[PDB]
């Protein structure tokens, strides 16, 4: 095993070993960790950066915390670590809107300290293909190809190529029909130069990075699937995702250099 | 011109050991953008890949049962597909379909021609001289006799892991037709009562309420490693 | 008149005035001029650069010269200046192949001096759209969109954007059907933000540059139209060209910054 | 769904000075990608642009004959086009067609609906309350009676320069149909005997050998400046 990625109380501070933020190289967490020891009127408002961590040390949480918002807003984090009553919050790389927050209640002493986190919103385009035809959407894509414009029984590609020493982008698609395979948790291998098959594989195995954040959304019969990549990849990786609506089909090919 | 069309020509009767050339005329699409195949159907109704050629025509594949006897070729300027068949055996007696796949449709055989018959000529029937050094597909049951309005399920077991299965429906007198793409994505026009599911070595096709229209042979097909293989088929019956 | 471009014996050395290479600013010719005064065995072989000039001073040319090749090759120049028996040759910016040459016969004294020019071939991609479906072509395009893949009655764009301080590129298209308008001598104006018409205009007026070289080719029912641009343009210019085959149509939009 | 379709609703009889709303249902295309127009046909068979709206619906244009009385609107989510018509005059009595253009097709009216009739109610006929402060199209002849197998030509003269002309053919009982796009590019299915040519203020449509099938009214149309205008039509006859 050449396990080499970031570590946040994951299984192979330390206690088969957990790792706070066969060769198993441990990378020191690439982001800032914000620790709270348990502000104005028993509540604490905190702005988090994309990927920034927030750890709370509190042994009293009477119900599920940081799983709901303290206003008309749901700030969803993909990693809410619960261990030895030391909850861990990982700020996402994508969010539906700026008007979003999450709440946690820590019963410290005989007072309810409630934490509220907000995002330092940054307008982010998705490097990918929009195969839908609605001009109304909360998502912006680098490429577009309205699948309704393609002929029945035809197959057309929409290519996306990424070429940066270090990456920090969102890759995804918008499909008004069926997505093949279950993108982006599983992607379709690139085409061979020889007469060889192309299989469905997990994206994690193809890119070979840990905690690859995956995001999703839906706006009518339009499905949005996305994923975030932060850092340099070991090798130039390519993969595909198919969108298909009735007799029309279009496929997104993605090539990421390094 | 018009919609997708594949016309197979040649075929008839050849003595054992003889030679014969088959041709396929493609019209209604950019031929050079598709992978082309010759897929035959034995008298036992087994489907077998005979040969395949890539888009540019530089890469070919032949299963060990035909390797060294058959030769696949394409003329992208004439929109034609050819198969030169040498040293013909009794096993080669089959209806030869010309069919297409695209890398972008997960190599799904979305169009098949009507087929050209070859009769090379003691008795036989079963198996198909295949099943060696390949992922084999085991379909069950062979005959599914169900009553209308019943929920039915047919299984497709694979000798070893396949990352997806394609389903095809065939009614007597016509070639196989796309039914379920990449395990669970229904083909165009396929009723909502049909569903497809599975992973690893176990896959299935289910129908929520069976009707007279569903009566046909359903074949599963895999392409996770060479050669590409199909199962034997599950004949759906409503007597 | 603010006539401001290159000058090669054109009408408004000097003799309403001609200019050897109302405000009329004369720019000194942006390329090298090669003069021949009238080599091995009464013939001269010369390699020319893209845009380089070659002037012959010879008062005796019994027939049309530099209009034909001295081998299985036709090296076509868009500007063959004939004035005061001082023929001028402007090397093109596009050529079908490397195996190409042009011949001229100068009757100097009592000997036939025959000049032969060849190109310093450089593999050049065309910034534009290939709407055809043949993989066999002598031209390479930056973008492709096989018009046969588009649905009947649908209209799809293929965009090309150029962004360089100084340009030296070929812009064009390959259409398997009808080209609208007569591209690239005349182009279709860009789309208005308001409900205003878009007209057919000359490309020369849109880009505002002189001697914009135009090239063409045909390979079956596939028509290739191209044009060359060398230098910085006064302002960010955009224009369109439509390709249409039966009920299918696709349009190339081109935006050139500066 | 299916192929392009435009259905006009509303219309009937309104007193002079009254109000009426017209609607158009678009199906079979991405509606939001097309510019939409209301174009009417007077009892004299003159074609006149009434209103136009851009793709997003943020920019509108109305000729001076309707400006301040009519209002064009679109609902891209419902695939609908609306026209609220106020202070109706006798001049407004016409068949109202719903039609589309695309920036990418050189603003050619490739699809027109069947039309919805409006009858607002002394006599009249001719002209059309238009012809002022616009490029006017003068077509000649008004009636072209030719013998079969003859070469015919009809002209379209413009009051001032137009950079292109579009030709449309209309046979009784049906709406206008695309015929010649951007001066010389024939529409889909149009026979090779037809040709279009011209520049500046002079344009023409020619037929190398006239047949029974060609008998129809041919209209020229320009859009080099607002408003967009059509000519009166050349009625081709073979008695
Ligand atoms: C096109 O989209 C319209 C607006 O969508 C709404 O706003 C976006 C930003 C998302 O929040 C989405 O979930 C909302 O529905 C719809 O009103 C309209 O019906 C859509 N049109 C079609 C044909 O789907
Ligand atoms: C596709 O192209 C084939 C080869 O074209 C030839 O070579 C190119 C490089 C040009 O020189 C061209 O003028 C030549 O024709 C053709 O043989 C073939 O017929 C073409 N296919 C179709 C359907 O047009």
């Amino acid at each position: 095993c050449t396990i080499h990625s970031y570590f946040i109380y994951d299984k192979i501070e330390y206690e088969t070993i957990t790792i706070s933020p066969v060769h198993v190289r441990v990378l020191k967490y690439p982001h800032n960790i914000l620790f709270t020891n348990l502000f104005v009127s028993n509540v604490l408002e905190v702005e988090l950066n994309d990927g920034e961590l927030f750890v709370l040390a509190c042994e009293l949480i009477n119900k599920k915390c940081f799983q709901e918002g303290k206003e008309k807003a749901l700030y969803k984090s993909n990693k809410i670590i619960y261990h030895k009553n030391l909850t861990i919050f990982k700020a996402p790389f994508y969010v539906t809107s700026k008007d979003v927050n999450t709440e946690c209640t820590c019963k410290f002493k005989n007072n309810n300290y409630k934490i509220v986190l907000k995002p330092k919103y940054e307008k982010k385009v998705i490097h990918g293909c929009n195969f839908s035809s609605n001009v109304s959407s909360k998502h912006t894509f680098t490429d577009s190809l309205d699948i309704s414009l393609v002929d029945d029984s035809a197959h057309i590609s929409c290519n996306v190529h990424l070429s940066e020493p270090k990456y920090n982008h969102l890759v995804g698609l918008n499909c008004p029909g069926d997505i093949i395979p279950d993108c982006f948790f599983q992607v379709y291998q690139p085409e061979s130069e020889e007469l060889e098959p192309s299989n469905i594989v997990y994206l994690d195995s193809q890119i070979n990075i840990g905690d690859i954040e995956y995001y999703e959304d839906a706006e009518g019969d339009d499905k949005i699937k996305l994923f975030g990549i932060v850092g340099s990849i070991p090798k130039t990786t390519s993969f595909t995702c198919i969108c298909k609506k009735d007799k029309k089909s279009a496929y997104m090919t993605v090539t990421i250099d390094s | 011109t018009g919609d997708v069309k594949l016309v197979e020509s040649g075929g008839g009767l050849v003595k054992l050991g003889g030679s014969l050339k088959l041709s396929c005329a493609a019209s209604g699409f950019t031929f050079s953008s598709y992978y082309m195949s010759w897929v035959r159907q034995t008298p036992e109704k087994r489907l077998e890949l005979v040969a395949a050629i890539n888009n540019n025509g530089g890469s070919t594949y032949y299963p060990d049962t035909v390797k060294g006897r058959f030769t696949i070729s394409r003329d992208n300027a004439k929109n034609t597909l050819n198969l030169q068949m040498n040293s013909l055996k009794s096993e080669d007696t089959a209806l030869y379909y010309c069919t297409r796949q695209h890398y972008g449709n997960l190599y799904f055989f979305d169009y098949w021609g009507q087929g050209t018959t070859l009769t090379v000529s003691s008795s036989s029937g079963g198996g198909g001289s295949g099943g060696g050094g390949q992922i084999v597909l085991s379909q069950s049951p062979a005959i599914l006799s169900a009553s209308p309005g019943e929920k039915v399920t047919m299984t497709c077991r694979a000798s070893s892991s396949v990352t997806y299965i394609h389903w095809y429906q065939q009614k007597p007198g016509s070639s196989p037709k796309p039914w379920i793409q990449a395990t669970s994505s229904l083909a165009s026009g396929v009723p909502a009562r049909f569903s497809g599911s599975g992973s690893g070595t176990s896959y299935s096709l289910s129908i929520s309420r069976v009707e007279a229209e569903d009566a046909a042979t359903y074949y599963c097909q895999q392409w996770s490693s060479n050669p590409l293989t199909f199962g034997a088929g599950t004949k759906l019956e409503l007597k």
